């Protein structure tokens, strides 16, 4: 006999580019024990075909890093000799925050006597975000008054 | 010593040996810089432009739906200001990158427009405020004006939102090319070939063009693995090309004729509710200069070579351990390789 409803589903989790997930999983009760398998978007990942993947006897999908293993929607999916049973999809999603750059070069005074302006440009690219990260926090221009 | 393979006596100790490493860091580093740094301050240029441009066509359009409520509607100042102010904030919002909602910007923007329209134009004379709100939804007041608004405005911000994203990006991997570290192997072959002749006591000996040949394709493998992706990050960026200025900037006359619309039907609508309660030539030279870097991968050790003091005639040359008369003969990667994927799949969905 096998059951319906899955012991334990997997959670959607939000991860940056470098943080490590474990996506559990437990499958429903049922004899003989049920065969866990991880589907990525409907579709079967292969735990020799990537050293950032592997899958663990007690059913746990484990990513190191969140590069060689990108974003999308995992499913646990147990198999038994009387049926298969799938659990709620989690939506993975990595997020990469925004990262302020260097101060850039004061720019030269365009009014040549009197009041004068100098810039200094500040963008978000170290790192840029992605897949909707946080953008970067404050200003982007600096501008300073000169006299030349 | 460890990397300077002693042939005969040498002139130089283990920490000599540490010195000249790192000299040949410095160097490999500052050849990439100078190799992407007209590409760099190509795209730094053009984001930083894209984006002051945007933000300036948004608070021009935010100005110009200010003014035309000022002209035409003075009865719904200065609420009007208010929600006017909230729709393009959260536009700017989404524009740079921000989890927004556009059908909820143009929807709440309704649902604050109705009431003020009830009380000050059709029924003049704060606690019946949400029942006009509902009733805004329920009886579609408006028509179709709020979906057309809807697409107009998340069709050209979606493409507007990606397009800076791609640019934020390409920023990214080309500050990432000429900060590649690379193997322990790569540089003491580098420090090998530009620095352990000086060991062996020669002067002025320059490295094989060959011998520079092996030792770049050895160790910019992985590098030139990026091709690829770059080309087809350029092909893709090109395809979103062929926006934002006019959809916003026509937002007012959209507006304008969406409360015409419900005011000519005022008669039957008060009695119900009173009983119910220069860029496209910018991104086209951008996109004509950006198609001249499309071999940048590919063409970078070449450049190495070519910009490093080199004996190309492979004659009297230092092939990393003598002086000979003729020469004999991934993590960062990934992480480049992931994001331009990302973004590549990103930009074609587009199109
Ligand atoms: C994952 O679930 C969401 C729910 O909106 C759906 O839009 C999407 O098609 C699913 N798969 C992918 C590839 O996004
Ligand atoms: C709107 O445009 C007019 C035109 O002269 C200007 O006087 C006014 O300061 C502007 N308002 C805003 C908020 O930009
Ligand atoms: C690369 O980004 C980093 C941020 O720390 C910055 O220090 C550097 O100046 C940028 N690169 C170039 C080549 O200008
Ligand atoms: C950029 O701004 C400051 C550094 O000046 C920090 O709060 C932080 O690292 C941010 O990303």
């Amino acid at each position: 006999y096998l059951r319906k409803n899955f012991e334990q589903d997997p959670q959607g989790r939000e991860v940056p580019i470098e943080g490590m997930i474990v996506l559990h999983c437990r499958p429903p009760e049922g004899v003989p024990a049920a065969e866990v398998e991880w589907l990525k978007n409907e579709e079967p990942i292969d735990s020799e075909q990537d050293e950032n993947i592997d899958t663990r006897a007690d059913h746990n999908l484990i990513i190191r890093q969140a590069r060689l293993s990108d974003s999308g929607n995992y499913t646990c999916m147990a198999a038994n000799i009387v049926a298969k049973r799938r659990s709620l999809s989690a939506t993975v999603v990595v997020y990469v925050n925004g990262g302020w750059s260097s101060w850039t070069e004061w720019s030269a005074c365009n009014v040549r006597c009197g009041r004068g302006w100098q810039k200094r440009s500040r963008t978000c690219t170290n790192p840029a975000p992605l897949n909707g990260g946080a953008f970067c926090e404050g200003m982007s221009v600096q501008k300073i008054t000169c006299t030349a | 010593l460890q990397v300077c393979l002693p042939k005969g006596p040498t002139c130089c100790s283990r920490k000599m040996e540490e010195k000249y490493q790192l000299t040949a860091r410095l160097n490999m580093e500052q050849l990439l810089q100078s190799a992407s740094m007209e590409l760099k301050f190509l795209i730094i240029q053009n984001a930083a432009v894209f984006q002051e441009a945007f933000e300036i066509v948004v608070r021009h359009a935010k100005n110009y739906t200010n003014a035309m409520f000022k002209n035409n509607y003075p009865s719904l100042t200065p609420q009007a200001f208010e929600f006017v102010g909230e729709f393009f904030t959260d536009v700017s919002l989404y524009i740079l990158g921000s989890d927004i909602n556009v059908d909820d910007m143009v929807n709440e923007l309704f649902d604050s427009l109705f009431p003020v329209i009830y009380t000050q134009m059709m029924n003049p004379g704060l606690d019946i405020n949400e029942c006009l709100r509902g009733a805004r939804r329920d009886l579609k007041v408006f028509g179709s004006f709020p979906k057309l608004i809807m697409t107009q405005v998340s069709k050209s911000l979606q493409v507007t939102r990606i397009f800076l994203q791609a640019l934020n990006l390409g920023i990214e991997v080309i500050n990432t090319t000429d900060h590649l570290k690379f193997s322990k192997d790569c540089g003491r072959m580098l420090t090998r070939m530009w620095y352990c002749s000086y060991c062996q006591g020669l002067m002025m000996v320059k490295p094989c063009g060959g011998y520079c040949n092996v030792v770049m394709q050895g160790c910019m493998a992985g590098v030139v693995e990026i091709d690829k992706y770059w080309r087809e990050y350029i092909l893709s960026l090109e395809e979103l090309v062929n926006d934002m200025e006019n959809v916003l900037l026509g937002l007012f006359s959209t507006i304008h004729d969406s409360i015409q619309y419900v005011q000519k039907n005022g008669g039957k609508l008060t009695t119900t509710i009173g009983k119910l309660c220069t860029l496209s030539s910018r991104r086209r030279e951008l996109i004509q200069k950006l198609k001249s870097f499309i071999n940048f991968y590919s063409a970078l050790p070449g450049y190495i070579c070519s910009h490093s003091p080199v004996a190309e005639n492979d004659t009297l040359c230092w092939n990393g351990q003598e002086l000979v008369e003729r020469y004999s003969q991934e993590p960062v990667v990934s992480q480049i390789i992931d994001k331009l994927k990302h973004i590549n799949q990103l930009l074609r969905t587009m199109s």
